């Protein structure tokens, strides 16, 4: 049923077309993954060629990365806080692409109390007064860059700098 | 004022009886035991005094303290006096004299507007009765008796000249009075007389009620049985009550062969659980059942037997050869003797109730409760399998 | 008492339920997979199940999928799937207008409306803003769809027509119900407030300022029921409780919570079982049976993976819940009335089932909320059961320690 | 520091908390035609007393001479008094519990309605 | 217009309830000077030697501690002699009055206690027989005519020997100061565990405490249909039909329901 053939939307004139042929494989879409938080489930989709997609419709964990200590981590996601496009996805904690999630803070603590011998040389330990906050709290901030309905991961990187000031203000 | 308000309680009174309406009138105004209670909505001050419209009308009859020697003398006699329905019932069936004794009151009439019904109403006004003779209303602020007309008024007049008129408004006292004005009188129990129907059964069991008699014979007007519930205020006795529950339980169970065979499994299922509740009223351990002992399981049933319960519990024989153990296992279970190790179902019970003591047929419960016969069957197959295991256990 | 899990996910949380079956096909040597028996042939969604709904005509099912979305329809009679419907979008709510399964009314979770017929999608429409609830009055034979705006969307099926909305004071509504006997409706605000309204007019007859003395952290309505009789009314707040409301009175009957602190999501009344004084309320995590007047547990059905939704066979013992795992689990209560018509041997099967067995019955506390109760100094006490995370309390002694705190 | 010292201080600490509550509540007594139930009059003035025969107490302990130690006068006073509210008040205001309530309902929806 | 006086009555009621609470706020702030008065020494040679341990900030405190229980109890008489005034208990008025103004000392103040305490057992008696009365006419007894409140205060006020020995009984174990000492050199008559000298009152103090608890838990743009559009939709059109019994309920009762919803001398 979802189709994305441009025949049916009106010429550029305003002038409105009428149907030319019927929907062709070639040209299909797929219903919308609305993955959320909770227990592993994902769903193996046969495209074009041989190829096939992964639909993440639940997935808890994810690979986060820390820029700027350059490690990356596997850990629980919290919850859905912020989303660009639309709030109802928020409300329903759904994840997607640039979806500001909340992940667990326990293994990038751990990574720098072991690296840096300091709990969360002193010049180098020294990171940002909001990132240690929200270690103190327990959950970092961090926004999702993979798109779990192609490729059934949650991955993302932990917000710094100006992206973190900004959706702060957001927030 | 008063016409008004006697007109809006006895549509109240007559709003569902069976056309015997005229003389009752005459027993309310004149019968010196009957008490008359109405259930008011909240008076709004900004009415200015306007009768509000009865929603509940309590009729009461005070019954008992019947002298010992008169009621020896009379039942005796086999003669029955006018009044005091419940006092001289409950003293025939029981042969117990100290209850006629006790003081009480009877439920002559309870009615709520039929528009209003089963918004909760009535439960409210038998609730505040029970309350008003437990003695919680009392004064909290810190005579109601007129004078008659005198010997001396009645030989001064004369017939031509006499002056027949509407008593003085200020001899008279309000026409409604505050619970707390008048003292109650001391009752032990409180008694009503229905016929038994679902609905006001369940209206009475979950009032407290407990039935203590229920007559074999039905009414030819109604088709329906005279069944007596009672219910005890605290702070009185309540010993008297439980044993002629347990005896009503007694003789229920065996009478449902005989004359209740018509009444619904659920019905005469509903009548043995409103009575055990009055065993959980008494929290005295000194009345209780007797759990089965293996020399009387012995009596009871032949080890054959046993031996052939256990077979069809692993449905190695057929449902009718068992067909004879039936009523006494439902004596056993309903008279509580098999204890808390067997327990069942309300479905199951019903079953139970039907094939052992109304001696019901299998196919005729399926009816009733609307069950496929090879349910019914597979139910009762599992009531005998458990009711096998606690003899094993026994063993 | 005694709940047997008929169909659903025998095995624990922390297993895979995919890995189970690979498994369980090298494990197909067994007998009791052999002698398993299945009531529903076909009764699991491919990954997860939405929505859960039982014809009045009592011979069908309907249900709502995951992936791909679809709409799957169970003939009891044939006890297996009569078809498979997919469909755009995912199933947030649906209604079953009709006795049977032939018309119903779906609402997406893409902001549009589909009027699902015999033949297939009848028609579709949108509404101004996303939809959180749907109800349908069969008097005024209108459908009524609650929204993230304040208005409360009103469309009329006879004239075909959308009529004026409904303006609530507040901004959203959760859930929206409406009473047979009386036609009141209810809305489920965001706020702590239920408002109510009347179709007859258009009014708001009144509002409820919910009230929670035990906890003070802010909670939303998440449902609304109306009991059959008319008069009394339930609500569940996020936090995780559940207000019994007569409603002519302004305050609650009782408050019984769960204990887990997780959203109520369906409030169902078993007035035809039998003994009506029963209730149903159900979380994420577990489903309890408790009664009217008194809020003690008469049962309780733990699945092991979350719920969804609950569905009860009307005047029967058995239940269907809609679970994020493939099959759709159903319990069978032997005790709170017979088994349905359709799977009438069910009865005699009743040793073979798993009979499954506390947490329903005593309240459960996180951790952070114990050192904020002032509960520390208990831990390490009878008083206290230690479950997981968080330990467990009884429900009282938790109100006067809150109350203290 | 000694015994007596740190004992002392309580007592100090003691004396001015009941101080500044006796404060309060005098103000909001005095601060209050309406009629009283005598009962809860009784009630409250018995165990007034009570507390005054427990400062009595007190007294005659805190005096250096300790010419009473046992404190007689004190302790007979304070068993009139716990007398009176257990044996004499609770079992009436027990009976009379059903009518209190009904009228404090009573207000609290007139208030609500005022309101 | 009665319930304006059942009203009345119900704030009178509401108001001596808080002045139930407050009082025994009163109590428990007392509760940790009656324990730590209990430990005080119980001679004279003891509380000597106890000052002899710190004569100089013994004297202050001890200074300071009949400063303050001067100033609290002569405070406590004025609110017994005005309480007690206000409830009709006392019916002199101007000697109550008088007795406020005028400051008093220990001696007088245990006075004024004694005559409080006396006149307080005389509105005892009355106020006891009173609403007996009223209870047993109440419940019917009567009719009947279990034995009256005052009387049973009297019995139990017989039973005194019965009673101290409750007191007497030392259920915290306090020891007072040098009790050891005293106990060694016969200077406690009485005792020549039950203590004569450590006053208990464990229980009651508990009781009023779950009293008070259990009381406070019972009353605690138009295009994607963004707006909306009234134009007739052709499928959906008589899609349903409406109807025609209604509701249940006949239309006057749910006006009156909805009405509701959410709440000769006739009388």
């Amino acid at each position: 049923g979802i189709s994305r053939d441009s025949r049916h939307k009106r010429s550029a004139t305003g002038a409105k077309r009428a149907q030319f042929r019927k929907k062709r494989k070639f040209e299909l879409g797929r219903q919308p993954a609305n993955t959320k938080i909770g227990a592993k489930r994902i769903h193996s989709v046969r495209t074009r060629g041989g190829n096939k997609k992964y639909r993440a419709l639940r997935i808890e964990t994810g690979n986060f990365s820390w820029a700027s200590e350059g490690i990356s981590k596997k850990t629980r996601i919290a919850g859905v806080v912020y989303h660009p496009s639309n709030n109802e996805l928020v409300r329903t904690n759904t994840l997607t692409k640039a979806a500001i999630v909340q992940i667990d803070a326990t293994p990038f603590r751990q990574w720098f109390e072991a690296h840096y011998g300091q709990t969360l040389r002193a010049a180098s330990a020294k990171i940002e007064s909001s990132v240690e906050s929200q270690f103190s709290a327990g959950r970092l901030y961090a926004c999702i860059s993979s798109r779990p309905g192609q490729s059934g991961r949650c991955d993302g990187y932990i917000l710094e700098g100006e992206e973190l000031a900004f959706y702060l203000r957001r927030l | 004022v008063s016409e008004n308000f006697l007109e809006k309680m006895m549509a109240l009174y007559v709003s569902s009886h069976y056309k015997n309406s005229p003389n009752d009138l005459q027993l309310m105004s004149d019968a010196p035991a009957h008490k008359l209670f109405v259930l008011l909505p909240p008076i709004d001050p900004k009415d200015g005094g306007r009768i509000p419209d009865p929603l509940c009308v309590i009729q009461i009859a005070l019954e008992g303290e019947i002298s010992k020697e008169s009621v020896r003398n009379s039942l005796s006699r086999g003669q029955r006096a006018g009044g005091d329905l419940i006092p001289w019932l409950i003293s025939q069936q029981f042969q117990d004299e100290e209850f006629a004794s006790l003081s009480g009151a009877r439920i002559v009439r309870i009615a709520t507007n039929p528009e209003y019904a089963s918004m909760g109403y009535g439960s409210r006004a038998i609730e505040l009765l029970r309350d008003y003779f437990e003695g919680k209303f009392t004064d909290m602020s810190e005579d109601y008796s007129i004078k008659r007309v005198s010997d001396k008024e009645l030989a001064k007049t004369n017939l031509l000249k006499d002056d027949v008129k509407l008593r003085d408004a200020k001899t008279l006292p309000p026409l409604l009075l505050k619970l707390s004005e008048q003292p109650p009188h001391y009752l032990h129990y409180l008694g009503v007389s229905y016929g038994l129907t679902q609905s006001l059964h369940k209206f009475w069991k979950n009032n407290s009620f407990v039935p203590v008699y229920l007559r074999q014979t039905a009414n030819d007007l109604t088709g329906e049985h005279t069944c007596v519930m009672l219910n005890v205020l605290e702070g009185r006795e309540s010993n008297w009550l439980v044993e002629f529950a347990k005896d009503f339980r007694k003789r229920f169970l065996s009478l449902l062969s005989y004359d209740f065979h018509k009444f619904t499994a659920v019905q005469a299922l509903s009548v043995i659980e409103s009575s055990k509740k009055a065993q959980d009223l008494s929290d005295d351990e000194k009345h209780d059942n007797k759990e089965l002992t293996r020399t009387h399981l012995d009596d009871i049933f032949s080890p054959f037997d046993l031996k052939r319960l256990d077979s069809y519990s692993n449905n190695l024989l057929d449902y009718h050869v068992i067909g004879d153990m039936i009523p006494m296992l439902a004596l056993l279970y309903f008279g509580d003797k098999m204890g808390d190790s067997v327990k069942l179902s309300s479905v199951q019970s019903a079953i139970l109730l039907a094939i052992g003591l109304q001696r019901k047929n299998i196919d005729t419960i399926a009816k009733e409760l609307n069950l496929p016969s090879n349910q019914t069957i597979a139910m009762f197959a599992k009531i005998m399998r458990k009711m096998s295991q606690y003899f094993r256990q026994l063993l | 008492v005694s709940v047997y899990q008929v169909s659903g996910t025998n095995v624990s949380r922390s297993l895979p339920d995919w890995i189970a079956k690979k498994r369980k096909r090298q494990l197909k040597n067994d007998l009791e997979y052999q002698n398993r028996v299945e009531l529903i042939q076909d009764f699991e969604f491919s990954e997860a199940s939405n929505k859960i709904k039982v014809s009045r005509d009592g011979q069908y099912c309907m249900a709502t999928g995951t992936y791909k979305p679809q709409i799957h329809v169970y003939d009891f009679a044939n006890l297996s799937l009569k078809f498979d419907r997919h469909t755009d979008a995912e199933n947030v709510d649906f209604t079953i207008l009709s006795d049977d399964w032939t018309k119903s009314v779906h609402l997406q979770n893409d902001r549009s409306i589909q009027f699902q017929n015999k033949g297939g999608l009848h028609y579709t429409t949108r509404i101004p803003k996303f939809g959180r609830s749907l109800v349908y009055n069969k008097v005024n034979c209108d459908l009524y769809v609650g929204a993230s705006g304040n208005e409360l969307y009103r469309l009329n099926l006879e004239k075909g027509r959308f009529l004026n909305p409904f303006k609530l004071d507040t901004e959203g509504v959760n859930h929206v119900s409406i009473n047979e006997v009386n036609g009141l409706l209810a809305a489920g605000t965001e706020t702590n407030v239920v408002e109510f309204w009347d179709p007859r007019s258009r009014s708001r007859v009144s509002k409820l300022y919910l009230e929670n003395n035990i906890d003070n952290r802010p909670f939303q309505v998440t449902t609304t029921s109306f009991r059959n009789d008319g008069l009394t009314f339930a609500c569940g707040t996020s936090n995780g409780y559940s207000y019994i409301y007569d409603l002519r009175t302004s305050e609650p009957s009782i408050i019984k919570d769960q204990g887990y602190g997780f959203d109520i999501k369906k409030i169902i009344w078993l007035d035809n079982v039998g003994t009506e004084n029963k209730i149903v309320t159900c979380d994420k995590r577990i489903a309890k049976i408790w009664d009217r007047l008194d809020g003690k547990a008469y049962a309780s059905m733990e699945p092991s993976v979350d719920i969804n939704d609950i569905e009860h066979v009307p005047g029967t013992g058995m239940f269907f819940t809609a679970n994020e795992s493939i099959p759709m689990h159903t319990y069978y209560i032997p005790s709170l009335g017979p088994s349905p018509r359709w799977c009438s041997f069910l009865d005699s099967i009743t040793e073979e089932l798993e009979e499954k067995p506390v947490y329903s019955n005593y309240r459960f506390i996180t951790r952070d909320d114990v050192k904020k109760l002032n509960l520390t100094h208990l831990v390490g006490s009878r008083v206290l059961r230690a479950y997981m995370h968080g330990f467990f309390i009884n429900t009282e002694l938790y109100d006067k320690v809150s109350l203290i705190a | 520091m000694s015994e007596l010292n740190a004992l002392l201080k309580d007592i100090n600490g003691s004396l001015t908390a009941t101080s500044e509550s006796l404060e309060r509540l005098s103000g909001i007594y005095s601060n209050s035609p309406a009629e009283k139930v005598s009962l809860l009059s009784l009630k409250n003035g018995s165990m007034l007393g009570y507390i005054n025969s427990l400062l009595m107490l007190i007294g005659n302990r805190l005096d250096d001479e300790c010419k009473d130690p046992s404190a007689m006068d004190a302790r007979e006073r304070s068993i009139q008094h716990r007398v009176v509210l257990e044996r004499g008040v609770k079992p009436l205001e027990k009976k009379l519990a059903y009518q209190l309530d009904k009228l404090t309902r009573a207000y609290v929806k007139m208030e609500k309605e005022y309101k | 217009q009665s319930v304006q006086r059942d009203a009345s009555k119900g704030y009178s009621i509401l108001q001596q309830t808080k002045l139930f609470d407050n009082i025994i706020d009163l109590r428990i702030k007392l509760q940790k000077a009656v324990i730590a008065a209990n430990k005080l020494p119980l001679t004279t040679e003891s509380w000597e030697e106890a000052k002899m341990d710190d004569s100089e900030e013994t004297k202050r405190l001890l200074k300071e501690n009949e400063k303050l229980f001067n100033n609290l109890f002569n405070r406590l008489i004025n609110f017994r002699i005005k309480f007690q005034l206000g409830d009709h208990i006392t019916q002199n008025e101007e000697v109550a009055k008088h007795k406020l103004s005028k400051k008093r000392s220990l001696k007088e103040l245990y006075q004024e206690t004694n005559s409080l305490d006396s006149e307080l057992k005389e509105y005892r008696t009355a106020v006891l027989n009173k609403w007996s009365t009223k209870v047993s006419s109440a419940s019917g007894n009567a009719a009947l005519s279990n034995l009256p409140a005052d009387v049973q205060v009297e019995n139990q006020l017989s039973d005194m020997s019965r009673l101290m020995k409750r007191t007497k009984l030392n259920r915290r174990n306090i020891t007072p100061l040098y009790f050891q000492k005293d106990c060694a050199n016969g200077r406690l008559p009485e005792l020549i565990t039950e203590n004569p000298y450590v006053f208990d009152d464990e229980d009651f103090y508990r009781v009023l405490l779950n009293d008070l608890i259990d009381k406070k838990i019972s009353n605690a743009k138009a295009s994607k249909g963004r707006k909306l559009n009234y134009s007739v939709q052709d499928p959906i059109a008589n899609y349903e039909a409406p109807i025609t019994s209604g509701y249940k309920w006949s239309d006057d009762q749910i006006d009156e329901f909805f009405a509701g919803l959410l709440g000769i001398q006739i009388f």
